[PDB]
């Protein structure tokens, strides 16, 4: 009873899961806060795997002990750039690597 | 001063056993587990090891007095008997920084493990650990890239990476090889890979494989929107032939290649690691033949030494075992050498098999690769054991899916992401792993088919390599 | 034809155990000694070994059916239990010629011994022998020169050649090194040599050693009227650095260089052996680290496999052990692999550890080198065991002479020539050896001093590597 | 042992005729057809051939006794008279593997056919077949790619491939050359090609041809949606000039080049075949001058030897004759050497001219190319004789179409595909060929015009090269 | 560079040391997209444990392409090729050329005039612009009683 | 962790003067003899030297918080006045091993003496000594031959 796998563009981590509810998004941002990672919102007109850089929304949220504060920035960013992909990333400054990364908004249509 | 040549055989323990010695921070320290032959005392056995692995031979030579032997000789500075083992001891031996060629793992091995293992006066010998002093660590390049730079290069964050070894090991043509590669990668795996004994053979010559595989990477990447890679095996009969193969991989813009560091050797591997650094190609290190050396706990070299030697010689990935899979891996010591291959500072901890505190002076970590006899049911354990900074590899666990490669790849990628989400949310992968998997199988039919297929398959045997 | 994909785990013995198989002359045959885990049947253990070392993995993959698996799979075609050992077996496995890259020892090892040694279902595993088919042997260069050509190049006929390792192992400056070399060579030794862990170090950088040693060779040769040589160690961190060193040896007109084939690796060694053939430099192969692998008879690889692998990769000399010296060497199996490294055709003989008849298709032999803890009293035994086509090496047995190096060298050269004359005349070296030595000591005071010094020194321990 | 030098002339049959000899599997076997001069006995003639082609000369030399002549000498081990031919015999001669340089067709030919053909004591001599032992076959690279890999590279499956030689042979400028190439390829042919004597000439220098032809390939490929190629002739005065030309073809991304292996030579050809393997360029081998050597059955070398020599030296295509076309080709022996150039194992079969069973140890096959005086009416016969794995080439049969090149190409491609469909459906190409062609001509006006034009053109002469 | 009618504007990335190659390029992209003509390595950014040079060159090249595509103005980043040896300096300069980087950077006093003259020749033959940093100059030129005035060093450069 | 971007000029001595610092054996140590401009305190002068020769610039940058500044910054860990000289001090500054390219004297000089000598806030500056840690010394070749080998040659 085998299906042939559909071709579908993906967006790295969590993009094979059914889309994150806002509660699931907040659970991931809570994890960041607890882990001590600094949230950063980035947006891009495209999702090309080859490109290294998306555009930074404001600055990283360095002083953040509040998932809603992150969620507010995502809402605000999505308002200004609903035509764009928006992605939440966590940054570990001790190992200096981005530890978390998932798309929270794909562009309209 | 050096005064008085007296010809003839003396006891090694006269010159080489120095229980009052306190190791300098520039000393290379080795821990050996040995059993002396009957009537050979432990301290004379330890001193024989220190002697023949540094400066000494079997009689007195006058040439010693031309130099300053106190400053060059190895010093068996401590012996302790193994708790509960009869006639088994640890010798701890210090070696001066001066004894070693800078940046040469080949030379370090030739000294420490060159001859002493075949001493008639010794029944069995096993090197457990080496404390590489920071002054020596800094003469090596290390990983071409290492964990952080690799994730940045590939845009891969927030999870273990997923690979797949193409099967059968041997027999497929270059075209069918790339076929299997395309279907795996399009299904959601980050990497595919040559099996370690795919080099260049009558049924499939290497340049043909590189060419068809490059095409499969471009296609599957264009389709999925994620960076894809395939560890092309450049392991070869000669340096020249190895470079040739590495060069064509670069020409094709392949992000990652593969090398068998033990069967090819540390001299060739160090050449390749340097090349990779200069050419921005990632280096996956396969550990073929390691178990010939590291399996039995009475004789050989423990893998955690080989892992430290490779971090020095250079590799971006290294196979670390699965613990839970078809090949042997003790969990305690595996957590030990994964720390040794990943972290910058690892405290001594004998419960993890870590005999010496190791510092890496900011030398990049090596991604551990869990590969061998693992499938979807193992996923929560693999994530819990290794964490994000790992590559989990499913050969039969992808190509043996009922519906083929792409469904097989989706099953694993879904299983993985589910486990990572559950973990981030605070679920216990240990307790809730099968439930997290069954939940995900509710909405992923290809995952469900894999869970069904491999429900009964466990590998549970007595581990020979006990701490 | 290949018909029907059925996903899931089967028994290895279903596909890979083939007790009806008769090996083709082009098959590579391996003999493994193994102990299965409790509840793992011998034939399933043998088939697991054949599977994971050829084409198979742990579940069924559909990709098998794209190819012709019958013609690629390893075939465990015979199992026998070890006589008198409980739960120990020999598996004999045939591998198709197609599985191997031409002229690559690296690839052969990666396949045969890559992963199977760490199988959870297997307690211990040891590779005893490999029958290299002639069709494969012919894809290798082999020794750059080999026994006949070497003797012709050096004008050395009618006796074992005599060498000496300079001591201390480490610590001497380049000038004192050459000093010790000149005094040894002027005394009547054919060769001196770097110790295996002399590469390039703070106290003595390699180019300095090469330069001062070259001078010592010219002087001692001009004095004695015999060709002299010194195995300069070109073992290095990288291929590039190894070639650089080999190149300066050629520039100086040095007839012989030295390489550690296991700690440097087979890929680097094969590079060097090719170079040596093209540049007419003789290649002495040191076997450092071999005992980490080959000592214990339950797990590892027997040296006679490593010796065959090196004859293929390429070397003109190879250390073979002494039997009688400070390091372990079983006489029966030593005579076995000395034949394997010297002769063109060696019949199977299990009393010598020779599991398979080996043909070498006119590939040159490798001079065995007896080195380690031997002195003048050992000379009749060394000559009887090894015969003319050997190199006998006395490190401490030269530099530990009461009067120094040149008297030490004369003592050994006189002891040797006396034994060879006595042998040619029909004296029994076994019965009359000490008498032949005492007779020669009557007219050789430096020989007398050596006989005096080492009269009491024997190495007599239980050999771990029992057949 | 070798005992006793006796100067002077002996009979060859004393040393070299050995009718009791049974060839080893490593022996190279040759079959010669010869006529002795009157008063020269067959066995002395056979032994003279074996002698002068291996180790012997015309008098006794003392130097023989320095070596072991029994192990080096050629052995005429069998003679049989040709059935029905007066004073004609086959000699079968075995040559030790040791006599030949590894991987050198040049050396094999120099030994087997170097001098013996001009022996005064011999009226005529012809080499019919050579059994290349597997141990020797494995020292050669063989085809850069071979049949399977070529079809995979080009996406060409399920039919013979179609080519066309541009005409006139000489005279066209580079631009008109590419013009003719574009029109041929756009019409449905897979390949076009330089004539064998197009190299670099006043009226058309090679770099100009390569450039304009590359443009014609891109255009015709973009138009048709099928991979196109043109065998660019890199045959040249010197190796350097040959490499230069091959290099520019690679630079232009040309998938295939062309070489005349007999007029350029086996040393240059082997260089080129190696290059091609390393650079992924396909190698079409033209056989110009072969009929100077292989036509007459009393003297020379049969083509099936030359075809085996080329499979060893290296080529992906080789002209095999048409049987039905303007140049001579005996059907029975053509089916013989097509099997020899394609298959892995070919049983001895004297009705096909195959004197020895030949094994190729998985060395890739060579695509046979039928070219010379063929047209659409020949198509069913060409497909029946050669099958799918062939290239059928129409020079005049494309450019001599009434409407020009593109209609000419369509006519051939339609004729071909019709025949292949009919064959797959079970129609007999032998019986129904003209009907299949007339049917297709009903809906293909350009095919109809070609059928009309060449209805009367047959080549039916007595074949000189009778078995 | 198509730059006329005004001073050109650059920016040295901070902190001097400590940033990874990726964060370095991040800071470079944001600076350049904002309207600066150039960014630059600090003079003591060469190749270090926390950031090896080839990694910096690679991520910086990406940041230049992105910010240039966005703004419609030519962008550049002075990649520091100052190195322990001539060979290593050339190697670095060569990869900058390979990436199509319009400008590189050199410390002429701490590397030296012999290496600098080598690099200036190379740059002329390879069409790469050469930004010269003057590190260590004040060790020599500050005090008016002893040393060499900078205007000599400037003429020498 | 790194928390809170506050734009603007702070005192160097806030981040870079660390009189409690004990140098690691892998630290590169420098001894500077300096005279501050009038009204520039010795410790702020020492910290300015440590700052501009390691990681710091003249205002606060947000990019600091992307990295771990404690592990990269130079540390003016000691200041003493020169005995008998008015307005003259020694500053002792520790630099992490990580700041330097292996085997490059060019890079070491560019960092330690690159810019700090021309600081307006500083009247005069002189580098007296550098403690090259052994871990760094080992990344250099050193003399092609050196005294012993030369005499032998
Ligand atoms: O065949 C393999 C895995 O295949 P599969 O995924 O089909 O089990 C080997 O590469 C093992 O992973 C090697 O051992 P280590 O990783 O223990 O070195
Ligand atoms: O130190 C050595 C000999 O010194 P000495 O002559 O002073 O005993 C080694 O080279 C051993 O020969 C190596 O072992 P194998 O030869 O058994 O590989
Ligand atoms: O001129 C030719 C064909 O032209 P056309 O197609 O116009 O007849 C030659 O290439 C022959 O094919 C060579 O002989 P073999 O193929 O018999 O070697």
């Amino acid at each position: 009873s085998m299906k042939t796998l559909p071709k579908e563009r993906r967006f790295e981590t969590f993009s094979y899961l059914p889309p994150l509810s806002d509660r699931q998004i907040a659970a991931q941002i809570e994890y960041m806060i607890e882990q001590g990672f600094h949230p950063l919102i980035e947006f891009n007109e495209h999702s090309n795997p080859e490109e290294f850089y998306w555009t930074m929304w404001k600055l990283p949220l360095f002083d953040c002990k509040s998932p809603q504060q992150v969620l507010d920035e995502v809402r605000e960013c999505r308002s200004e750039y609903g035509d764009c992909y928006i992605r939440v990333a966590g940054f570990d400054n001790i190992k200096e690597c981005q530890t978390v990364s998932f798309i929270v908004h794909r562009p309209g249509r | 001063s050096a005064a008085g040549y007296k010809a003839g055989v003396k006891d090694y323990k006269l010159t080489y056993y120095t229980p009052d010695y306190t190791p300098k921070d520039t000393d290379l320290l080795a821990a050996f587990r040995f059993s002396p032959q009957p009537g050979v005392p432990a301290d004379e056995a330890g001193a024989a090891i220190a002697a023949e692995s540094s400066t000494g031979t079997w009689t007195t030579v006058w040439t010693d007095l031309l130099t300053d032997m106190d400053r060059y000789k190895g010093k068996c500075y401590h012996i302790e008997p193994v708790q509960g083992e009869e006639n088994s001891y640890f010798a701890f031996i210090a070696y001066p920084l001066d004894l070693f060629e800078e940046g040469s793992v080949t030379n370090i091995l030739t000294s420490i493990v060159g001859n002493v293992f075949g001493f008639k006066a010794i029944r069995s010998l096993r090197l457990e650990d080496i404390r590489f002093p920071v002054a020596l660590v800094k003469t090596f390049q290390g990983p071409p890239h290492g964990i952080q730079v690799e994730r940045d290069l590939l845009n891969k964050y927030g999870r273990p990476m997923l690979g797949c070894t193409i099967k059968p090991k041997l027999g497929l043509s270059a075209k069918n090889y790339g076929r299997a590669v395309y279907e795996c990668l399009r299904g959601g795996l980050d990497f595919t890979k040559d099996d370690e004994n795919i080099n260049s053979q009558p049924f499939q010559r290497w340049r043909d494989r590189f060419l068809f595989v490059a095409d499969a990477i471009h296609k599957s990447q264009a389709e999925t929107g994620e960076i894809k890679g395939h560890y092309l095996n450049v392991t070869a009969p000669t340096c020249e032939e190895m470079m040739k193969r590495a060069e064509f991989a670069k020409e094709l813009g392949m992000p990652i290649i593969m090398h068998d560091f033990l069967t090819a050797g540390f001299t060739a591997n160090t050449t390749l690691a340097k090349w990779c650094r200069d050419n921005g190609v990632l280096l996956h290190i396969h550990r073929a033949m390691h178990a010939v050396i590291d399996r039995q706990r009475n004789h050989g070299i423990h893998f955690r030494v080989l892992a430290k030697c490779l971090r020095l010689s250079g590799g971006d990935h290294l196979h670390s075992g699965t613990v839970v899979g078809k090949l042997e891996g003790d969990k305690a010591s595996t957590l030990g050498f994964v720390d040794l291959m990943r972290e910058d500072h690892i405290e001594a901890d004998r419960s993890r098999g870590v005999f010496f505190t190791q510092d890496w002076a900011s030398m990049p970590g090596v991604l551990p690769v869990a590969s061998g006899g693992i499938h979807v049911w193992h996923m929560p354990a693999l994530v819990e054991i290794f964490g994000d900074d790992s590559v989990l590899q499913f050969g039969g666990g992808t190509l043996g899916h009922p519906w083929g490669n792409a469904p097989g790849a989706t099953a694993n990628r879904v299983a993985l992401e589910a486990c990572v989400q559950a973990r981030n949310e605070g679920r216990d992968l240990y307790r809730e792993g099968g439930d997290i998997l069954r939940e995900a199988g509710k909405w992923s039919p290809e995952l469900a088919a894999a869970l069904d297929l491999w429900k009964e398959i466990k590998f549970e045997f007595e581990t020979m390599d006990k701490l």
